[PDB]
DNA sequence: GGAAATGTTGAATAC
DNA sequence: GTATTCAACATTTCCTTTTTTTTTTTTTT
């Protein structure tokens, strides 16, 4: 969950990353062994991911 | 006053600034002096009476053994006979002895011949009992 | 004399006025033992069918017998001519038993006996009491009832005890299956009926209703007393509100001619415990607790809850510091949050019993994910309470000295305890006190025939039976004390409640008058109670009389609201009253420590307050020992508030530690 | 494997 | 279609609420 600007909150107790194995072709969520209380540390990979991809997809609206 | 249920007039506000109208403090007494001059209640005599009701547990638990005179205890009465579990018993009873105390005072009352309860739940044949 | 108990002191019968009814001996002498499971699982269903029998007990194993009940023209004929049927006088058969007929005989006494030849009251009285609608597209109900009957008691000899245990039953139809056929243990089940006016549930062979729960083996439960708001509606459906009932109902079918009197436990010393005192332990009793290290862990198989956070939060906030990690730590104070133990198919699977036998001198505590949330899912404090004072009793045990202060026990004596591993021996081991430090061993054989030897006749309880009880052995003199739980229910005041609540029912159902409040208005301006009941009288009509519920504001604790209510009730309205006040005991017999050494007897309650709802009684315990007086430190050994949570215990705490150095060499071995 | 203390179901007994 | 004794797991409490306690609608697909 995320209102787009802030109060990000996540049904994940761990810090889901997001990691691209060339060794298969595959781009990974793996957890990272983070509990749910410690919700203000580093921000993960995959929280990024799907704002970035959400803003290129309205933006492709907005665009059109 | 409310965004649960209603539009936010803060933001409504800001963002139209005075393309949101607004009628004028002259605008609003002149629309309540003509509600006033259709509803004028004072001068031709009508009065509204204001009860609060609490609950009445005392009054819920004679009317209860009136219903069921054999039966033992009016929470017996309550559980058995109007099928109220252990949980919704001190719910029900505040609920249900604030209804009939109005019930009541609208009965003993002279001339009123048209009441409407207004509750959250409704009555049908879920509850029949 | 002193607080309530289920025992029975007297049952005094007129025997001469059961006039009433005839009574006959069946006996099931002259056929062979073997013969007997063959012809006596019918023997009580061919005494029933046989015609009007009210009901049958079975007599003293000795005497071997039946004795039955019967209107006094009906006369009992079984076809079978090897059972010797004989009249027999009421006077022949022992007053218990002759009172566990005639109490199983009122629900067809009340009635008109509805001529109808099957009339059966077998089982004895189920007062109903709850009742809980079925599932959707079943009928019937759950109904849940209070069974009244007479028991003779275990521990002491030649005494019976009334007993109140509650009883479920259940409609027929929710035991039948789909293709119409009833299920293995729902079929030849005795079955019952409701009363047309829901009091009791009685037998009737076309009842709907058989004697099981819903679900097997689930438990519901009547409580003990409520008094909620001084309500008598409440207070007759609960366990002694029942008892009240029937009492009545005794003396409704019979008169006076049937009485039956309880006992009452003479009073020598009982003491009381405050919240204050208990508080005053407890926050001193963690303190110790801080100078060892503590580790969370949380090894449940897809750890998903994080109560590991939730334990070290509640942890922290008693002010103790603590660290989570993911393995146990050797040599320090380990909690394991781990999965029910059954899920888990082997041992070596199960985190409990691998680290446990790994860290064999590692002190270890462990708990169940859901239990740290309450039904609202916020953390439950009490629970880790629980896990903190466990931890600090285990490393008591563990390093064989006490850490917080505890009262002196007797001096040169040895704490014997029998483990389960019935009348082969058992594995027995022992405690004992020198100096400061505590030594704990195992039983040699030898000692314990000595112990068996000098227990005498209550060698029974320690070497004989499943769950034998310790023991506390002086071996400079051969002397010992058992405590045993006689299962005697401690009760309160029952009667004098129900008068006082009948009362305060009676002055309830009136609306006090204006005149009357403006009266007390009037003529007592100094009282701080009158700004309130202007206030009131303001927002009420004014004409219409208030009712008591707009009374709640005015509690009954100071001099004025008690002057107040006090001249209502002169005036005519009895309103409110204090019942749960030490001044007048009614709730003694749930609350402190009792404890008579002359007689051995002890119970534990509550402590505080008494509180509205009592969900259970406390259980009379009897001490049996060989002294001529029982010595005075023996009364030390319950001194203390954390055995049992925030209350005090009914067993001396060194077999709480021996409990726990028994459960340490459950790995170790 | 929250604890102790109380309490009830089911099962075996079983006279 | 039995009665009585009894051993095994449930339940409530705990430095004291689990919390609030319902019916209702338009449109395209
Ligand atoms: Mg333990």
């Amino acid at each position: 969950f995320s209102d787009r600007s802030f109060t990000h909150v996540s049904s994940a107790t761990h810090k889901l990353s997001l990691k691209s194995d060339f060794l298969r072709r595959k781009n990974l969520i793996f957890s990272d062994e983070k509990v749910e209380g410690s919700l203000i540390e580093k921000h993960g990979l995959l929280t990024r991911f799907v704002n970035e991809a959400d803003v290129i997809y309205q933006w492709f609206l907005g665009t059109m | 006053d409310t965004v649960i249920h209603n539009f936010d007039f803060k933001y409504l506000n800001e963002r139209l600034g005075n393309k949101l109208l607004s009628l004028s403090r002259e605008q609003k007494q002149r629309v309540n002096n003509y509600y006033h001059s259709r509803r004028n209640y004072k001068d031709n005599g009508v009065v509204l009476t204001v009860k609060y009701l609490n609950s009445r547990d005392a009054f819920l638990d004679a009317l209860l053994e009136e219903y069921k005179p054999e039966a033992r205890s009016s929470h017996f009465i309550l559980n058995h006979y109007l099928g109220i579990a252990e949980s919704e018993q001190a719910f029900v009873r505040s609920w249900l002895s604030k209804l009939l105390a109005s019930i009541k005072a609208f009965i003993s009352s002279p001339d009123n011949r048209y009441m409407l309860s207004l509750l959250n739940r409704t009555l049908d044949t879920t509850r029949q009992n | 004399q002193g607080p309530l108990s289920t025992l029975i002191e007297q049952i005094s019968i007129d025997t001469d006025w059961v006039r009433s009814f005839a009574i006959y001996c069946v006996s099931y002498k002259g056929i062979d033992f073997s013969e007997r499971p063959k012809r006596l699982v019918t023997l009580a269903s061919e005494t029933y069918k046989s015609g009007s029998v009210y009901c049958l007990v079975k007599g003293a194993n000795k005497e071997a017998c039946y004795w039955v009940l019967l209107p006094k023209d009906s006369k009992l004929d079984l076809k079978d001519t090897s059972l010797a049927i004989k009249p027999s006088s009421a006077a022949e058969l022992p007053t218990w038993q002759l009172a566990r007929l005639l109490i199983k005989a009122i629900p067809k006494v009340l009635s008109g006996t509805m001529p109808e030849i099957k009339r059966f009251e077998s089982e004895g009285l189920y007062y109903l009491v709850k009742s809980k609608k079925l599932p959707k597209d079943h009928s019937g109900y759950e109904l849940t009832t209070v069974e009244i009957d007479l028991a003779p008691c275990a521990a002491l000899g030649f005494k019976q005890t009334l007993s109140m245990g509650t009883k479920t039953f259940s409609p027929l139809s929710w035991f039948t299956l789909e293709n119409g056929e009833v299920q293995k243990k729902a079929r030849f089940a005795t079955r019952y009926q409701l009363d047309d006016v829901g009091k009791l549930v009685s037998k009737s062979i076309k009842g709907d209703y058989i004697k099981k729960p819903l679900y097997s083996n689930a438990k519901n439960r009547i409580q003990a007393i409520d008094i909620t708001k001084e309500s008598y509606s409440g207070f007759q459906l609960s366990k002694v509100g029942i008892l009240e009932q029937f009492m009545q109902d005794l003396k409704q079918a019979y008169g006076d001619s049937v009485s039956v009197k309880l006992q009452r436990i003479p009073g020598e010393k009982h003491r009381f415990v405050s919240d204050t005192i208990v508080k005053n332990h407890y926050v001193g009793l963690f303190d110790a607790l801080k100078e060892h290290r503590l580790v969370i862990c949380d090894l449940t198989e897809n750890q998903d809850t994080d109560a590991a956070l939730t334990l070290l939060h509640g942890i922290e906030h008693l002010d103790i510091n603590a660290e989570i990690a993911e393995v146990p730590i050797r040599g320090a104070l380990n909690i394991l949050i781990v999965g029910n133990k059954d899920t888990y198919k082997s041992d070596e699977e199960d985190p409990y019993q691998v680290y446990r036998k790994k860290y064999q001198d590692t002190v270890f505590q462990s708990c169940y994910p859901e239990r740290l949330w309450n039904r609202q899912g916020q953390p439950n404090r009490h629970v880790v309470e629980v896990l903190l004072k466990e931890l600090l009793i285990k490393l008591e045990v563990h390093t064989r000295k006490h850490l917080i202060e505890y009262p002196s026990g007797p001096e040169r004596c040895v704490y014997y305890m029998p483990q389960r591993p019935r009348d082969e021996p058992w594995p027995v081991y022992a405690s004992k006190l020198v100096g400061d430090e505590w030594q704990y061993t195992q039983a040699t054989q030898e000692e314990l025939e000595d112990i068996e030897l000098d227990l005498g006749n209550d060698k029974r309880h320690v070497f004989h039976g499943f769950e034998r009880s310790p023991v506390i052995y002086w071996p400079e003199t051969g002397d010992y004390a058992i405590f045993i739980d006689t299962g005697i229910q401690m009760l309160p005041e029952f009667e004098a409640v129900a008068e006082r609540l009948r009362e305060l029912k009676e002055g309830r159902s009136q609306d006090v008058p204006i005149a009357l409040l403006a009266q007390f208005i009037e003529e007592n301006p100094e009282s701080k109670v009158i700004n309130k009941l202007r206030a009131i009288l303001s927002e009420w009509d004014d004409v219409a009389p208030l009712p008591f519920d707009e009374f709640s504001t005015i509690a009954y604790k100071s001099s004025d609201e008690k002057q107040f209510y006090d001249w209502l009730r002169e005036q005519g309205f009895f309103l409110k009253t204090s019942i749960r006040g030490q001044s007048e005991g009614f709730f003694n017999a749930s609350l402190g420590f009792f404890y008579n050494r002359e007689q051995g007897m002890y119970f534990a309650g509550g402590k505080g307050s008494p509180q509205s709802k009592i969900e259970t009684f406390s259980h009379l315990y009897l001490i049996k020992h060989s002294f001529d007086a029982l010595p005075e430190e023996v009364e030390n050994l319950f001194d203390v508030y954390h055995l049992r949570h925030r209350l005090p215990t009914v067993t001396p705490y060194p077999f709480k530690h021996l409990r726990e150095y028994v459960e340490m060499q459950r790995f170790r071995s």
